[PDB]
C-alpha cells in the first residue's frame, strides 16, 4: 500500500513534502502453552506512516 | 453447562447451537419490544448491555456462564435466591 | 508417541497426551454415547482440537453434587 | 511416601496421595494454565490445603454436557 501510494495521484504533490515509510512494530506475546512446545512467540504490526 | 446431546462427543466441545438460538431469540425478542416501548413513550430497556452479553456468551467468546437446557431450567431452593448483576441489567426474557 | 494410554477391552480409557503445548487427559468410557471427562487440548478422533479445558461429557445425566456448596 | 504418581514426561499426572484423613486424587494436565480435576483434600504445591470436595479447574473453558439433563 505504501508503493500504491507514491503511485497514488491524489496525495502527489502531498508526499515529497514528508516522510512516507512502514513502521513495524513487534510485541511480545504470552502463549504459555507455545511456550511449553518451545514456540516463543511475536506480534508484528505493520502500517504506512506519513511524517 | 448444557444439556444438550453431542452424540459420541462427536462436534466441538462448545457447540451451542440451540444455546446461541436462544440467545438471539431472546434479544430479538427484547430488542422488538424496547422499539414498542419507544412507540409508546415508555421507558426503554437496556438493549445495549444484552448485546454485548449475545456476543460474550456466543462461544464464549468472553468468560461469561451459559446455562441451557433444550427442556427447562429449574434454580430452586428452600432459602433466597439473588439474581443480581453488578454493574449492567437483568433481563427476564420469555 | 507423545500419547500415553490406559485402555481397557471395553474402550475405558485413561489417555495422557504429552505432545508439548498440547497436552491432554482424556477419561472416558463408553457407555453413555462416550461418557467422558477431557482436560487440556481436547481433540477428536482425527487429532483436531475440538475443545480447549475441561469437558465433562455423556448423553446421559450429569450430577455435580457438593454436599457443602457448589461454586 | 503416601503419593502414588503416574506422572508423563508433559507433567500430566494421576496423582493419589494415601496420607489418612488427607487423601486426594490430583487429574492434572499443564495445558490451559493447569487443566485439573482434584478430587479430596486438595493441596497447593507447598502441599497446604487449599480446599476440600471436588474441583475441576482450568484457565480455558469448562463444558459440562449431559444429554439426558443436568443436575
Amino acid at each position: 500500500v505504501r508503493k500504491m501510494l507514491m503511485t497514488l495521484p491524489a496525495l502527489k504533490h502531498i508526499l515529497p513534502h514528508g516522510k512516507l515509510t512502514t513502521k513495524i512494530r513487534s510485541i511480545g506475546v504470552n502463549n504459555s502453552n507455545q511456550r511449553r512446545a518451545g514456540v516463543i512467540q511475536k506480534q508484528v504490526g505493520a502500517a504506512v506512516f506519513f511524517e | 453447562i448444557s444439556a444438550d446431546m453431542q452424540p459420541q462427543a462427536q462436534g466441538k466441545m462448545l457447540d451451542m447451537d440451540e444455546a446461541i438460538r436462544q440467545l438471539e431469540q431472546a434479544l430479538s425478542l427484547a430488542r422488538s419490544m424496547a422499539k414498542a416501548a419507544t412507540a409508546a413513550n415508555a421507558t426503554q430497556g437496556d438493549i445495549s448491555c444484552q448485546q454485548r452479553l449475545n456476543a460474550s456468551l456466543t462461544d464464549l467468546t468472553a468468560p461469561g456462564m451459559l446455562l441451557h437446557a433444550p427442556d427447562g431450567i429449574g434454580m430452586v431452593s428452600a432459602r433466597a435466591l439473588r439474581i443480581a448483576s453488578g454493574s449492567e441489567s437483568v433481563g427476564i426474557m420469555s | 508417541g507423545t500419547r500415553n494410554v490406559i485402555r481397557t477391552p471395553a474402550n475405558n480409557k485413561l489417555r495422557m497426551e504429552d505432545k508439548r503445548g498440547e497436552e491432554h487427559i482424556k477419561l472416558s468410557t463408553e457407555y453413555g454415547g462416550k461418557t467422558q471427562l477431557n482436560l487440556g487440548h481436547n481433540v477428536d478422533a482425527s487429532r483436531e482440537l475440538r475443545g480447549e479445558g475441561a469437558e465433562l461429557r455423556t448423553d446421559d445425566w450429569i450430577s455435580i453434587r457438593g454436599g457443602k456448596g457448589i461454586f
